[PDB]
């Protein structure tokens, strides 16, 4: 029922080690936005 | 503005500064002759 | 009246600042080859860089009409209202509403077929720590 951005400090250390836990975490709560979205979406700032 | 007069087109003649290239046209024979100075001398006479 | 009083600049009619904005489609269809893109970073409480010194010299008269440089303002319009009042008697001149730090903006003035593009910023001087200069 509550959440606080200072519980998510301890990806920084985990992404060090390895990037794959970043890569899983995002695919699996972001609804898996592949490379090919984030690159139109960093080149129109928006979605086609 | 102004109108068409003789002495405004008379003003419009002047030096216009741009940048020329080596690899074709008449300077293409100079692009690797080695003397800067006969490609300048030959620019002033023909071509001002 | 195609030039100045003097007869050594262009000159052209007064242009409504809505006549010559384009948007990105619009920029779109008309073809932008071998022209200038500015990229102006200002806002309305911004200080005014004089751009009428930055496109007097470039249409000058011993410049024919057909080569001259087609001139596009790609930046914010709300600063770009401010300065219209001393660069509407200049034919060729055109205004793109958005932030140069888009690419979709960049790709509708055509950025790759550009003579020069050059990028200044009005709103530096107001700030004053060195990380944000």
């Amino acid at each position: 029922t509550a959440f606080a951005v200072s519980v998510l400090d301890s990806l920084m250390s985990a992404t060090y080690f390895n990037d794959n836990i970043l890569t899983l975490i995002r695919t699996l709560v972001t609804g898996g936005a592949t490379p090919e979205l984030e690159a139109l979406i960093a080149e129109e700032n928006a979605l086609r | 503005g102004g109108y068409s007069t003789p002495q405004t087109l008379a003003n419009r003649d002047r030096c216009r500064v741009a940048q020329l290239a080596l690899l074709d046209g008449p300077f293409a024979d100079l692009g690797d002759g080695g003397c800067y100075g006969d490609l300048f001398c030959k620019a002033l006479k023909t071509y001002n | 009246k195609k030039y100045d009083s003097t007869g050594m600049f262009h000159w052209c009619a007064p242009k409504e600042i809505e006549k010559v904005i384009l948007t990105r489609s619009e920029a779109a269809m008309t073809v932008l080859s071998g022209h200038v893109v500015v990229c102006i970073f200002g806002d309305v409480s911004s200080a005014l860089i004089g751009l009428r010194n930055l496109v007097m010299p470039l249409r000058a008269s011993n410049f024919h009409y057909h080569e001259l440089k087609h001139i596009v303002f790609v930046g914010s319009i709300e600063y770009l209202k401010r300065e219209w009042e001393t660069l509407h008697n200049f034919p060729k001149v055109s205004i793109l509403p958005g932030t140069p730090l888009s690419r979709a903006d960049l790709r509708a003035v055509n950025i790759n077929l550009c003579d020069m593009c050059v990028i200044l910023s009005a709103n530096q001087n107001n700030i004053d720590d060195t990380s944000l200069q």
